[PDB]
């Protein structure tokens, strides 16, 4: 079973945004939905539920009349549609599934969630620098994911092919207000100059996914 | 009295059976309940059933007490 | 419920029991679930129903719901189990979830950090910047002073250091940034990452 959510971003104060739910290893059509979200540092809130059918529709106190909560039972997809948001509402925003009955319900799965962050400042993609590359058998090497917003970035390494020794940052937000973050992973020292070491970055947020190459110090 | 708690409780162990007709006592001493779908809230999504409307209840004592 | 309320830390050391209660008018009449979060992740279900493990839960977590009190148990609290831990029921359809309750495991055994420490790269000087990288991993406790130093003085102006950050295996992460101009990275010989932890440092440097 897997929830993934989409569509966060940037948001003016007063504006509008739609998150979507994409589900996938289990029988959509048959279950109750539920949006939860999360600002930075405190507490769960619920959201919205929507019933299989979309005939029981329930929200927050604090979203009521503000947001629509919809299903495409087709694509197996969940949506969430925001308006006139505030900075209040910036979080992360998951989906999840309700389980159990009459009375005795519970969220059995949960996604990765989507960041939204509702300000007046503007998008900045980021500009990727390598880290060229010891310590032995290993040595480091990494991407600087310098003076973007708003977050968040994700970084991958040739492609997700990379996925040992890789250690990805929580990114320094600067005087600036932009961010900045790094990742790098342990190689061996042996393959250097022989691998191909690239580090995917993607800055949904702004549109941007920057692929840059790695290469051993000139 | 069986609980209001009790009989959700039964209801969420026979989840998979629960159906239009009437089911086994939920204890095996004292005062239990059977539970069935009202016809009524036959056509009703598993997921929207609900305990208060779409439930019928009877109350059915057992004696399995050594 | 329509209202839940559990406090907000709870400290124990490694192998006692953890107790969180999460009180609410009328909570022995509802269900009462409980879920895990640790930093930079989802929720996960630990109880659900009052009583019940997932299957994948290990048996050290129980629940209860008796009164108008709920309560998760956690019997020989490991250091593993740190996590901000959310009660939660159903109120009239309304979900409430409890504040939350962060359980810290005291007296954990400490771990020096590792660091790592990036020169400006080549792209980044030809595009008129600099900013020098000092990563720094794997420490607890988690609180570290990283200084930076150019031929040997402190340098202060332009750092920007975050606040220490949960892994993985419970250690901790950090990074700092020094940002320069490309004209004061070459005027020095070195610089200098010093980071300091438990009264122990560690100090990496580079040279243009």
């Amino acid at each position: 079973v897997h929830l993934v959510e989409s569509g966060g971003g940037l948001v003016k104060p007063g504006g509008s945004l739609r998150l979507s739910c994409a589900a996938s290893g289990f029988t959509f059509s048959s279950y109750t939905m539920n949006w939860v979200r999360q600002a930075p540092g405190k507490g769960l809130e619920w959201v919205s539920s929507i019933s299989s059918s979309s005939t029981y529709i329930y929200y927050a106190d604090s979203v009521r009349g503000r947001f629509t909560i919809s299903r495409d039972n087709a694509k197996n997809s969940l949506y969430l549609q925001m308006n006139s948001l505030r900075a209040e509402d910036s979080a992360v925003y998951y989906c999840a599934r309700r389980a159990g009955g009459f009375d005795a319900y519970y969220f059995d799965y949960w996604g990765q969630g989507t960041l939204v962050t509702v300000s007046s400042a503007s998008t900045k993609g980021p500009s990727v620098f390598p880290l060229a590359p010891t310590s032995g058998g290993t040595a480091a090497l990494g991407c600087l994911v310098k003076d973007y917003f708003p977050e968040p970035v994700t970084v991958s390494w040739n492609s997700g092919a990379l996925t040992s020794g890789v250690h990805t940052f929580p990114a320094v937000l600067q005087s600036s207000g932009l961010y900045s973050l790094s990742s790098v992973v342990t190689v061996p020292s042996s393959s250097l100059g022989t691998q191909t070491y690239i580090c995917n970055v993607n800055h949904k947020p702004s549109n941007t996914k920057v692929d840059k190459k790695v290469e051993p110090k000139s | 009295e069986p609980s209001d708690k009790h009989i959700k409780e039964y209801l969420n162990k026979i989840q998979n059976s629960l159906s239009t007709e009437w089911s086994p006592c939920s204890v095996t001493c004292g005062n239990g309940i059977q539970v069935r779908i009202k016809p009524g809230s036959a056509n009703k999504p598993k997921d929207e059933l609900d305990y208060a409307n779409d439930i019928e209840k009877k109350i059915c004592k057992m004696e399995k007490c050594s | 419920s329509y209202e839940l309320t559990q406090p907000p830390s709870v400290s124990v050391s490694p192998g006692q029991t953890a107790s969180i209660t999460c009180s609410g008018d009328k909570l022995g009449d509802k269900f009462a679930c409980w879920y895990q979060q640790k930093p930079g992740q989802s929720p996960v279900l630990v109880i659900y129903q009052d009583t019940k493990r997932p299957s994948g839960i290990p048996e050290r977590f129980s629940g209860s719901n008796s009164g108008n009190t709920a309560t998760l148990t956690i019997s020989g609290t490991q250091a593993m189990d740190e996590a901000d831990y959310y009660c939660q029921a159903w109120d009239s359809s309304t979900v409430v979830f409890g504040g939350g309750t962060k359980v810290t495991v005291l007296g954990q055994p400490k771990a020096a950090p590792s660091v790592t420490l990036f020169p400006p790269s080549s792209e980044e000087l030809q595009a008129n910047k600099a900013t020098l990288v000092c990563l720094v991993s794997d420490f607890y406790p988690g609180a570290v002073t990283v200084a930076w130093k150019a031929d040997g003085s402190p340098v202060k102006v332009g750092v920007e250091t975050t606040k220490p950050s949960k892994q993985s295996n419970n250690k901790y992460a950090a990074s700092s940034y020094l940002s320069l101009t490309p004209e004061q990275w070459k005027s020095h010989r070195s610089y200098s990452c010093r980071v300091t932890h438990e009264g122990s440092t560690v100090e990496k440097t580079v040279a243009p």
